[PDB]
């Protein structure tokens, strides 16, 4: 249930990233169900505070392209556009979760 | 890149190109040598306004005549882009020729978007801004404090510094876009105004509105410092009747008439006072017009006429004042008399209609007024507010509408017709009347851009049909074809809604605005294309008080609580200044993936030159087809004089006028062939109006979606959403919908 | 006043019967009804205070402009412009002569207006046109 | 506050409305941070004022906001800028340190 905040969930992930050593590679996969999401801050700030901390995120939609986290990965990925994934059917969600696997 | 077309260099400022892009730089290219007018409608998302630039400024660079270039779009906006666009191809251009050559490039605009006055930068309107930059730099206040240092008059040090420094030296050689020049004269402490103005003649290319071609109020100016042999170019002018029609128009009312009155007797009270006082600065102008000396003898090149001339250039009067107002008390009670016909007029009971010939030959009979005073009437009141040095011209505004009248139904008598209205508005009370001047004939002003300029690229991104334009306008084209976009995948849907979701039929009939069951149809449409648009949403309505009405009740049941609950809300306000607000906090909105909803009129404010790119378009739900108000005297009487002379059937030219700016509207979500939005249609009517759509909209649009219903059309966005949501092929786009240099090649020595 | 004649002192509300019976010799608010009471045994003053010009029944008309100064002095072209209408073909197309000529009409029209050289001006009329 | 059209014959309460004015007073303030120049891209203001001295032909009833019988505003056209001034105050709530 709820409205769901991208930003919050990215703030507790660089929170949990920060002890993170710098040999251990920082990633974030967010499986992100909803079109619009609320957020109670400026979320560029946190995806700008994210490229600082070189944390690399990946997103799976489900319903289109939202274009938020097109731009987040697009960041995150220094400038790398194929790490937002939409599935199309069932056994394309499951060959996207599959391929997160792989460093 | 750079490639050859026939014997021309090009410069395109991008390592890649559409192949409409290549066909139109051919089909421009074949135009200027052949030298005469031309439609082209080039379609929108592919680059119309670059592929224009970068081949004008090749074929004027290139070629030993040089011929100087003019770009008249619609909106300031659109001339700001068309500016940034510009700028970054003369920064390829210095870029792959090492060097900035000699260029000049400047945006025209009025005062108001270009003073950087501290005093005079709040006013809300731009006829006082006007009247106070004039106050400061007529002249006559600069002689005033150097005969009377201690005199309590100012001079704006914005366009004093300019005098210091020479024409060419106001600006460093290359494009400077309103921000950047804004940025420029704000550093060195320069009126950007009088700077775009006095370079009119040494830009090599000037960006202007159609306002600043079309209408003579401030065209008369401009088009004299601009070359006869130039390049015009026309962006988006499928709208530009309207301005033609706005160009030679006057709407008066009672209102209005009384300020006249006033002010005709504030000029009585200032002329008695002047010839108590001096009566030589009345002697010399009286003999001025005796010798025959007209307003641009009398008045400086540095100042301006009070009254600007309503009329074309060519239709004014070369022989002098007709003698009944050459005397200023002799004017000043012609006027009021004029004022008081006028006011006996507006006194009717049911519409008049009736032409400029019958009007005079009553007001002859009535007020022994003939035409020839009438025709310089404008010029004589604004070498008589010259001549009176008023420091207040506030009281005196409604006298240029006057004088506008009077200029306008004299000199004109064909393709124009006058329109006495008891009953302004019919909702209320108190009869209100209302005296409408309109331009019937939209060819008359722009009779002179085709007379002057023998080559015009008429180019719209949604000029659809080709062939209504020169026969609307009298102008012939040499070649007029309409591109279809090559798409590796369907770019942009369009579907035709007829029905709602309970299959009963939608419309947007005046008349029917008040009916249940379409109100719920279309709320229910909004609610489920705001659940499943990812990135924002903008609706198109046909006038601002349908939308009102609607969106008021849709409040009223609670619709909008649950378009709450996904996107934001946010309408067209008539003020332009929170519309703006509206816009950026839309753009806003759809950049941090809350997600946003824009209510607007489809012949509003924001329906022209706005575009809305990417997460800023993804769908455009059209509430009805946008038809005018069948009802108004003025659409009527239009549409008799188009079908006496053009032979062109009323509903079919309300159907074109209604479809173009349906057309807009739809072409304004794309930009480039990576975007995508869909099309959606919510009326009935619009299933028998496809061939009326633009030829490129035209393509897209399937025959099984031209009545489709509510659920159908969401389950068909879904899917479209869903399916380019995944990566595209670049093999399936390698060649066919963009072009590299070497496919460039390959493709031009296949044409041979 | 604009909406009640002082003659009767009439409002226009509880007597619609007011019309705007105006006086070339002198212009005034005098309704209809009080136009037939004095002025149908004969000729007599101005009732309003203040005048006492001499006028008729039969020369009474109606105001066709909102103005009253602007009604005179559309009266006073008219009275001059009856005898005075030469044309451009009049003059044989002389444009110089026929501006003079306008000019000369509207400043009598003017003077007859203000009445600052109104005895001159109607002896020249009056010579004028007998011609 | 929630968007729906006021009308004299509710009661309303009479602690509350005594905000009412103050709350309009609130609301100029909120356009007190909420106007500020934009760009020329978006600049919707200058593209009415590109012409100064336009004279055309006014707009018919449909294309101006409704009137009552008196000449007077329905209201609708408030509603529509309260919807724009939350959605602006919501939006300009992100821009923060946060
Ligand atoms: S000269 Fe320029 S800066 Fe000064 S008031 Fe006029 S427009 Fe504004
Ligand atoms: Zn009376
Ligand atoms: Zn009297």
């Amino acid at each position: 249930k709820g409205n769901p905040s991208l930003q919050n969930a990215l703030e507790m992930a660089r929170g949990l990233l920060l002890p993170v050593p710098a040999h251990c590679t920082r990633e974030v996969l967010i499986v992100f169900g909803s079109l619009s999401t609320t957020d109670p801050g400026d979320i560029h700030q946190t995806i700008d505070s994210l490229v600082s901390e070189k944390i690399r995120v990946k997103v799976l939609g489900l319903s289109a392209q939202v274009a938020i986290c097109k731009e987040l990965c697009k960041a995150t990925n220094y400038g790398d556009e194929s790490f937002y994934k939409i599935l199309l059917d069932e056994t394309h969600l499951k060959e996207l979760f599959n391929e997160a696997v792989t460093p | 890149m750079k490639f050859y077309i026939d014997d021309l260099p090009v410069l395109f400022p991008y390592p890649k190109i559409y192949p409409e892009q290549y066909n139109y730089m051919c089909d421009i290219k074949k135009t200027l040598d052949v030298g005469g007018n031309s439609i082209l409608e080039m379609p929108s998302g592919t680059g119309k306004t670059v592929s224009l630039l970068s081949l004008t400024i090749a074929y004027q660079m290139h070629y030993p005549e040089h011929r100087k270039i003019i770009y008249c779009s619609r909106t300031m906006s659109e001339i700001e882009k068309a500016l940034v666009e510009l700028e970054n191809l003369m920064d390829y251009r210095t870029k792959e020729l090492g060097y900035q050559e000699d260029f000049r490039g400047l945006g025209l605009t009025s005062r108001k978007n270009l003073c950087l006055h501290p005093e005079v930068s709040k006013e809300r309107k731009g006829t006082v801004v006007d009247e106070k930059c004039r106050r400061m730099t007529n002249g006559q206040a600069k002689r005033k404090l150097e005969e009377d240092p201690e005199a309590n008059v100012e001079l704006c040090e914005y366009h004093e510094n300019l005098y210091n420094i020479e024409v060419e030296d106001y600006l460093p050689k290359g494009v400077f876009s309103f921000e950047k020049l804004l940025k420029y004269c704000e550093e060195k402490t320069l009126c950007p105004y009088f700077i775009v103005r006095r370079m009119i003649s040494l830009c090599n290319i000037i960006i202007y509105s159609y306002h600043y071609l079309l209408d003579p109020k401030i065209a008369e100016r401009v088009s004299n410092e601009v070359s006869k042999d130039s390049i015009v170019i026309f962006d988006e002018a499928h709208n530009i009747d309207n301005v033609c029609i706005e160009s030679l128009s006057l709407d008066l009312t009672t209102d209005a008439l009384r300020r006249a009155t006033r002010g005709a007797n504030a000029l009585d009270e200032r002329i008695s006072e002047v010839r108590k006082v001096d009566s030589q600065k009345l002697q010399d102008e009286y003999e001025k017009l005796v010798q025959g000396l007209h307003s641009a003898d009398i008045l400086t090149d540095q100042e301006e006429p009070f009254v600007e001339t309503p009329v074309l250039p060519q239709d004014l009067l070369t022989e002098a004042i007709p003698g009944n107002i050459r005397r200023a008390e002799h004017f000043v009670s012609f006027l009021k008399r004029l004022i008081e016909y006028l006011k006996t007029r507006m006194k009717v009971l049911h519409v008049i209609s009736e032409t400029p010939k019958s009007f005079l030959q009553h007001l002859k009979q009535l007020t022994f007024i003939e035409r020839k005073p009438l025709r310089f009437c404008s010029e004589r009141l604004s070498l008589l507010v010259r001549t009176l040095e008023v420091t207040e011209v506030e009281d005196f505004t409604a006298l240029k509408d006057i004088a506008t009248f009077a200029t306008l139904i004299s000199t004109y008598e064909e393709g124009f017709l006058l329109i006495i209205e008891p009953y302004e508005i019919e909702n209320a009370a108190v009869p209100n009347p209302i005296m409408r001047f309109t331009c019937l004939d939209a060819s008359i002003a722009i009779k002179p851009v085709f007379e002057r300029f023998s080559s015009v690229i008429i180019t719209s991104g949604t000029i659809s049909p080709l062939d209504m334009y020169p026969r609307m306008l009298n102008f012939k084209t040499v070649l007029q074809k309409s591109y279809a976009m090559t798409l590796a995948k369907k770019s942009f849907l369009p579907m035709i809604i007829t029905k709602g979701s309970d299959q009963v039929a939608i419309s947007s009939r005046f008349e029917i605005r008040n009916d249940p069951s379409i109100v719920r149809n279309y709320g229910s449409m909004l609610v489920e294309f705001a659940k499943i648009t990812p990135d924002g949403m903008v609706v198109f309505f046909p006038s601002y008080l349908y939308m009102e009405s609607i969106v008021s009740m849709w409040q009223t049941m609670g619709i909008l609580d649950e378009v709450w609950k996904h996107k934001l809300i946010l309408v067209e306000t008539p003020d332009a200044q929170e519309t703006s607000l509206a816009l950026e906090t839309y753009r806003k909105a759809c950049s941090n993936g809350r997600g946003a909803i824009l209510l607007s009129v489809a012949r509003g404010k924001v329906s022209e030159g706005i575009d809305f790119d990417h997460q800023y378009g993804r769908t455009v739900l059209m509430i009805g087809i946008p038809f005018q108000y069948t009802e108004s005297r003025i659409l009527k009487a239009r549409l008799e004089f188009m079908r006496e002379n053009y032979r062109i059937r009323e509903n079919d030219f309300l159907s074109f006028d209604a479809m173009r700016h349906a057309a807009q509207c739809l072409g304004r979500v794309l930009r480039g062939k990576d975007d995508y939005g869909v099309m959606v249609l919510a009326d009935r009517r619009f299933s028998r109006k496809r061939s009326q759509l633009p030829k490129w909209i035209a393509q897209g649009l399937s025959d099984a979606d031209l009545n489709l219903s509510t659920d159908m059309a969401i389950s068909n966005t879904k899917q479209f959403l869903r399916t380019m949501a995944q990566p595209t092929d670049p093999k399936d786009q390698e060649g066919v919908s963009v072009w590299s240099y070497e496919d460039l090649i390959k493709h031009q020595n296949s044409r041979k | 006043n604009k909406d009640m004649c002082p003659i009767c002192k009439t409002d226009r509300y509880l007597s619609p019967d007011v019309k705007f019976l105006v006086n070339p010799e002198c212009y005034h608010r005098i309704c209809e009804s009080c136009v037939d009471r004095i002025f149908s045994l004969g000729p007599a003053q101005c009732p309003y205070k203040g005048c006492d010009k001499i006028l008729r029944k039969n020369k009474f008309k109606t105001q066709i402009f909102d103005d009253v100064e602007v009604e005179k002095e559309v009266d006073i072209r008219k009275r001059v412009f009856n005898v005075f209408n030469k044309t451009i073909d009049d003059f044989n197309g002389d444009l110089v002569e026929y501006n003079k000529y306008l000019e000369e009409v509207e400043d009598i029209i003017y003077k007859l207006d203000h009445g600052i050289d109104v005895a001159k001006t109607e002896e020249k009329l009056r010579t004028y046109e007998e011609l | 506050l929630r968007g729906e059209k006021i009308m004299q014959n509710d009661r309303g309460d009479v602690i509350i409305d005594r905000y009412l004015t103050l709350d309009q007073e609130f609301d100029r303030k909120d356009d007190d941070m909420l106007l500020h120049p934009v760009k020329k891209i978006i600049d919707l203001d200058g593209n009415i004022q590109d012409d100064p001295v336009v004279r055309g032909n006014r707009p018919d009833f449909t294309m101006q906001p409704g009137v009552d019988i008196n000449g007077n505003s329905d209201g609708t056209v408030d509603i529509l800028k309260g919807m724009n001034r939350l959605s602006e105050k919501m939006i300009m709530a992100l821009k923060n340190e946060y």
